[PDB]
């Protein structure tokens, strides 16, 4: 037998709040920079070519 | 261009076609005395309406 | 006692207001718009605070000063939609605390509820103040509208009307004014809503069945801290759903147009909120008649009490009452909705009836239906 | 007479982890804290965003 | 006693907080 | 003269009493009056049985409408069985009432 | 009393929630502004701003931007000696001042178009519908030759000259310059100029929504974790009766 | 005053309850709601909706009648006489 994902994480992390709230900085972090990656990505996919971050060739460096 | 195409098509609709009617006898059914009060605007909004409703639809994917 | 936190600073323990308090168990969702009330006045004030800091209280500026709030200052476009549909919430909050007032008989509470009118027309003076800040065509016209409706008063009115305004017109002074009174207003607000806390503290919340739940309560904190926050994220969801994806669509009035002074609204009205009030207006043909029951309308609500009729606190065991209750409700959606109708006929033959019928609906028609349940009940 | 008392039945309540009449819970539960807190865990560092 | 340790994953979530956070 | 009219009246209350749905939690009508100061001592004079009674019916009825379920059909009250229990309590409370406001004319 | 045709409810490319400004339309849209409107018709809260909101670079709009300023300059706002360069300064006032402006147009002010398309009811649809609604008056009807008829305008005239015709421009481009074609153009850059932060705003919103979806199923949960207990809970009352 | 051991007097009722964690915070998610979802709103329907279906009508009605009215330039008195 192993512990279930959760007890494992559980027993690492969660037992002392200390932890638990070290881990929900670090994860405020990581989180935060793969939402906004994701999120923007999709959005941008959306307007493809709408927005100048497409378009700013036309007028670049000749 | 563009716009002056569509917007014929969208007249040619049978309810285009079919309240146009209103607008056609309005523009010619006017008395002697022209009662002022007459004025023909009423019957061609209508017309307009329905005109522009289908132009919009069709007319955009003709632009860029 | 030693060391228990709370009860060591006595400051401390006045807040246990929120943990330890006894909470009826049962007690439907329409019991978080205080507590979302208290969220919104709280957004308001920090948004306002934040506006105010860019904002300038002068003809020529005012338009500008907003507009560049929501151009070159940064985050100052959210802020300030978010600040403006906040009023919106703010106002849907407050109506969905009062229809539960009414309907589950919580204004038994006579000393709670009297603080309850002076707080809802409180904010009603701050949300008519707020809106002229900007002083666009709408704004500059509905203050004029308003503030000159006043001078129906007889003997005084007039001189009256001069006072508020500081001038023969709304110029400077008026909008400075307005600014000032903005801003001081919702903080005495807070004075008051915590008064009102106050005295709710010493008789609890009363219920869907609309019978004590001493012998059923339950600790604040664990419960109801818990549905607080999801309420309140539910509030903001509403809030940004409105702000991000359709800014002005509640706003009404789209006048972004600097106020020239002698143009043509069109049809000038009061937001949403106040349109029932403008409706209840319209329907009488004379000027002082109509404020005074234009002021009725709103303060009908201090004689609530003295108007019930049931042995049943509650309404949710009383049919006819409860259909009663809805028609009124609708009858006040069908006022909001003459509220933006151009003056005509129709709009005005329907108005007419919808006015007696708001206040037959409070004054004559639910006391009887009162009398006939507690007869049938053989009470 | 206070032994005629019987506790409900919680089957329909409890769940599977801890729902053997017959077995220990000690070695289930552990994870079962674990799931809750990781509920609390997500929701707090998201709304910290 | 145990105050070394958890002042020590206390001290640690402010700093990563002022340095993410901030 | 009421034979046919005050014999009828039976079937709009029986409609009303299972129309307002306090019928349906478990709940008599005496439980659901409004708790005020004549009401309350009425209620300080019923026996035990009766007031305990009272206290675990609104126990079992705020419990459903914190949960939001009904009872069920087997288990709720009967209009023909209407104890009117805290009525004759009730009532002298009122009477013992209007005698000290009436003494206290002049 | 007179109905007004303003229903309009025009098809576009950021009618969706997601849906966001193209700004090629912007930049189009722009040149029209600048050729066929800038002679009448302001734009105060204005700067010379497209640079990232346009495509236009900060070389481009600087260039764009001075030359602006050396024609129709400072000189117009009071800095006697001003010319080329400046970036802060704002569109050209096509006038000294207001009551100059109706002189021009015979006692008609031509609204500043900054927020044309957020202040008179019915947005961009509206405006597109006006441009390129011009239609034959009704028979019986008198027209003073300013009072050209419109058939969305509310007191059905407007003092308006061709907005915009066929062939008025050319775009460096080679964007077909229809009438329409450049309507659609023309109101977009309007959409912005009314609100700059279309884009941002909605690109919040996706992060928002994605957000809340995570929150609202989360907080729930917290929610039926604490309440269980009362939810769950079962009674028995036993009298010794 | 303490407010939580002298609300009321309760004899003789015991209560039975468990622990968040042995439990589940949604049991029949949606085999329970969908009745009990169904059985309160079709009591409430009767008492709630018809007042929301009237205003209804009277939109209708009210601004059917206004476009006539108004649109209907000659409605008021013809054109021809
Ligand atoms: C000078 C000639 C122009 C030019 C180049 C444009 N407009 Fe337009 N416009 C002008 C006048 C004198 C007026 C006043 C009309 C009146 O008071 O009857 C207007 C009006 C408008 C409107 C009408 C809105 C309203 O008042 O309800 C709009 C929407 C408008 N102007 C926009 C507009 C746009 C987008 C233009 C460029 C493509 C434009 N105008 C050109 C005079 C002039
Ligand atoms: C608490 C009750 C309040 C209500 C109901 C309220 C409501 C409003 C409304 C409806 C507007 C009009 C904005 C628009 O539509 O353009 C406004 C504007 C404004 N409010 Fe408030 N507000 C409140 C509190 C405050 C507070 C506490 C402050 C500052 C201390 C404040 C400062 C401002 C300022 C400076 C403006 C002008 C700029 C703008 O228009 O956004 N308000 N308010
Ligand atoms: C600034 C505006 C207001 C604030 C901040 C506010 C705040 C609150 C709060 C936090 C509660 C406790 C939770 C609840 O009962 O929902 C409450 C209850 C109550 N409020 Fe208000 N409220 C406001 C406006 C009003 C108004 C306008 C009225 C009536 C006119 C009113 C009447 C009541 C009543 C009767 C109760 C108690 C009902 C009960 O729970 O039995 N409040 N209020």
């Amino acid at each position: 037998v192993a512990p279930t994902l959760t007890a494992r994480l559980y027993s690492l992390l969660f037992r002392r709040t200390s932890t638990f709230a070290l881990t929900i900085v670090v994860g405020a972090l990581f989180f935060e920079r793969a939402f906004d990656q994701g999120a923007d990505a999709i959005y941008e996919h959306i307007n493809e070519g709408k927005l100048w971050k497409h378009i700013k060739h036309k007028y670049e460096n000749k | 261009d563009p716009l002056t195409t569509v917007r014929e098509q969208c007249e040619q609709l049978e309810k285009c076609v079919k309240a146009r009617e209103r607008l056609e006898l309005c523009d010619e059914r006017v008395s002697s005395r022209s009662q002022t009060e007459e004025d023909c605007t009423e019957e061609l909004l209508d017309f307009l309406h329905a005109r522009d409703h289908c132009v919009a639809h069709k007319l955009f994917n003709s632009l860029k | 006692m030693t060391n228990i936190r709370k009860s060591h600073p006595l400051m401390k323990i006045v807040n246990n207001a929120f943990i330890d308090l006894p909470a009826p168990s049962n007690i439907s969702s329409w019991w978080n718009f205080g507590s979302l009330l208290g969220i919104c006045l709280i957004l308001q004030i920090l948004t306002g605070l934040f506006l105010a800091m860019h904002y300038t209280s002068d003809t020529t500026t005012a338009f500008s000063s907003v507009t560049h709030i929501c151009r070159d200052v940064n985050y100052g476009w959210i802020i300030r939609y978010m600040h403006a549909n906040g009023a919106s919430m703010f106002f849907i909050c407050l109506y969905m605390h009062v229809g539960r007032g009414l309907y589950y008989g919580s204004y038994t509470f006579l000393e709670t509820w009297n603080i309850g009118v002076i707080l809802l027309l409180t904010v009603m003076a701050t949300a008519f103040m707020g809106y002229v800040l900007p002083w666009g065509q709408m704004s500059f016209w509905g203050a004029t509208v308003i503030t000159n409706l006043l001078s129906a008063i007889p003997y005084i009115g007039t001189n009256l009307v001069e006072w508020i305004w500081g001038g023969f017109s709304v110029d400077k002074a008026t909008l400075t004014r307005f600014f000032a009174f903005h801003f001081i207003l919702p903080f005495i607000i807070m004075a008051i809503a915590m008064v009102h806390l106050l005295f709710l503290h010493e008789t609890g919340s009363n219920n869907p069945t609309g019978i004590s739940s001493d012998v059923d309560k339950i600790p604040f904190h664990p419960y109801y801290t818990i549905k607080d926050i999801l309420g309140a994220l539910l509030l903001i969801l509403a809030l940004m759903l409105l702000v991000l994806f359709a800014p002005d669509l509640l706003g009404d009035p789209d006048n972004y147009t600097p106020a020239n002074p002698l143009n043509t609204p069109p049809h000038i009205k009061p937001e949403w909120y106040f349109l029932f009030a403008y409706a209840i207006l319209r329907s009488i043909p004379n000027k002082l008649g109509g404020v005074l029951a234009l002021a009725f309308s709103i303060l009908i609500l201090a004689l609530i009490p003295l108007l019930h009729t049931s042995k049943q606190r509650s309404m949710m065991f009383r049919p006819l009452s409860q259909c009663l209750f809805w028609a009124l409700v609708a009858d006040l959606l069908t006022l909001t909705w003459i509220g933006g109708q151009p003056v005509e006929h129709p709009y005005i033959t329907i108005g007419q009836l919808a006015s007696v019928l708001y206040f037959l609906l409070i004054l004559v028609l639910m006391p009887t239906a009162g009398t006939i349940e507690n007869k049938l009940l053989k009470w | 007479s206070h032994t005629d008392i019987k506790v409900p039945d919680f089957s329909d309540y409890r769940r599977p982890e801890v729902l053997d009449s017959t077995k220990s819970s000690k070695e289930s539960s552990e994870a079962r804290k674990g799931f809750s807190y990781l509920v609390t865990a997500t929701t707090t560092v998201g709304v910290a965003y | 006693r145990n105050w070394v340790p958890t002042a020590q994953l206390w001290g640690a979530v402010g700093a990563v907080g002022l340095v993410s956070a901030t | 003269a009421v034979s046919a009219s005050s014999r009828w009246l039976e079937g709009i209350r029986k409609w009303y009493y299972n129309a307002a749905g306090f019928n349906k939690l478990g709940l008599m009508r005496d439980d659901t009056i409004h708790e005020n100061d004549d009401v309350k001592e009425a209620i300080r004079r019923l026996p035990e049985n009766l007031y305990d009674d009272r206290v675990f019916r609104i126990k079992r009825a705020l419990d459903l409408s914190m949960r939001q379920q009904i009872l069920p059909k087997e288990q709720w009250t009967k209009y023909e069985e209407d104890k009117s229990y805290l009525e004759p309590y009730l009532k002298e409370v009122i009477r013992e009432r209007k005698e000290r406001e009436e003494w206290a004319k002049k | 009393s007179d109905l007004e045709l303003h229903p309009p409810s025009y098809p576009w490319s950021h009618r969706g929630l997601l849906s966001s400004l193209d700004h090629t339309s912007i930049r189009r849209g722009f040149q029209v502004y600048k050729q066929v409107c800038s002679s009448c018709h302001s734009m105060d809260y204005v700067a010379y701003r497209h640079l990232v909101g346009v495509c236009y670079t900060e070389d481009e709009a600087k260039a764009l931007a001075e030359e602006v300023e050396v024609q129709d300059g400072p000189n117009e706002d009071g800095e006697m000696f001003m010319r080329p360069g400046k970036l802060s300064d704002y569109f050209p006032k096509p006038y000294p001042n207001p009551e100059a402006a109706r002189a021009a147009n015979n006692g008609a002010l031509p609204p500043d178009l900054s927020y044309i398309v957020r202040a008179r009811h019915g947005g961009e649809d509206y405006v597109f519908s006006l441009l390129t609604g011009y239609c034959e008056p009704p028979t019986g009807v008198s027209l003073r030759e300013g009072l050209y008829f419109n058939p969305y305008f509310p007191g059905q005239a407007i003092g308006m000259a061709p907005p915009i015709y066929n062939e008025v421009l050319e775009f460096d481009d080679g964007t077909p310059a229809t009438m329409s074609q450049v309507a659609k153009d023309v109101c977009t850059f309007l959409r912005w100029a009314a609100e700059p932060e279309h884009d941002h705003r909605k690109r919040m919103g996706l992060k928002m929504l994605l957000m809340m979806g995570l929150l609202l199923p989360l907080v729930y949960a917290m929610k039926r974790h604490k309440w269980s207990v009362l939810k769950s809970r079962k009674l028995a009352y036993r009298p010794p009766k | 005053g303490r407010q939580f051991g002298h609300l009321t007097r309760v004899r003789h009722v015991i209560t039975y309850s468990l622990s968040p964690f042995e439990q589940r915070a949604f049991p029949h998610y949606f085999s329970k709601g969908i009745p009990n979802v169904l059985r309160r709103t079709r009591a409430c329907i009767l008492r709630v909706a018809p007042p929301f279906v009237a205003f209804y009508l009277v939109y209708t009605w009210g601004t059917q009648e206004f476009e006539k009215s108004k649109r209907k330039n000659p409605a008021a008195y013809e054109n021809d006489r």
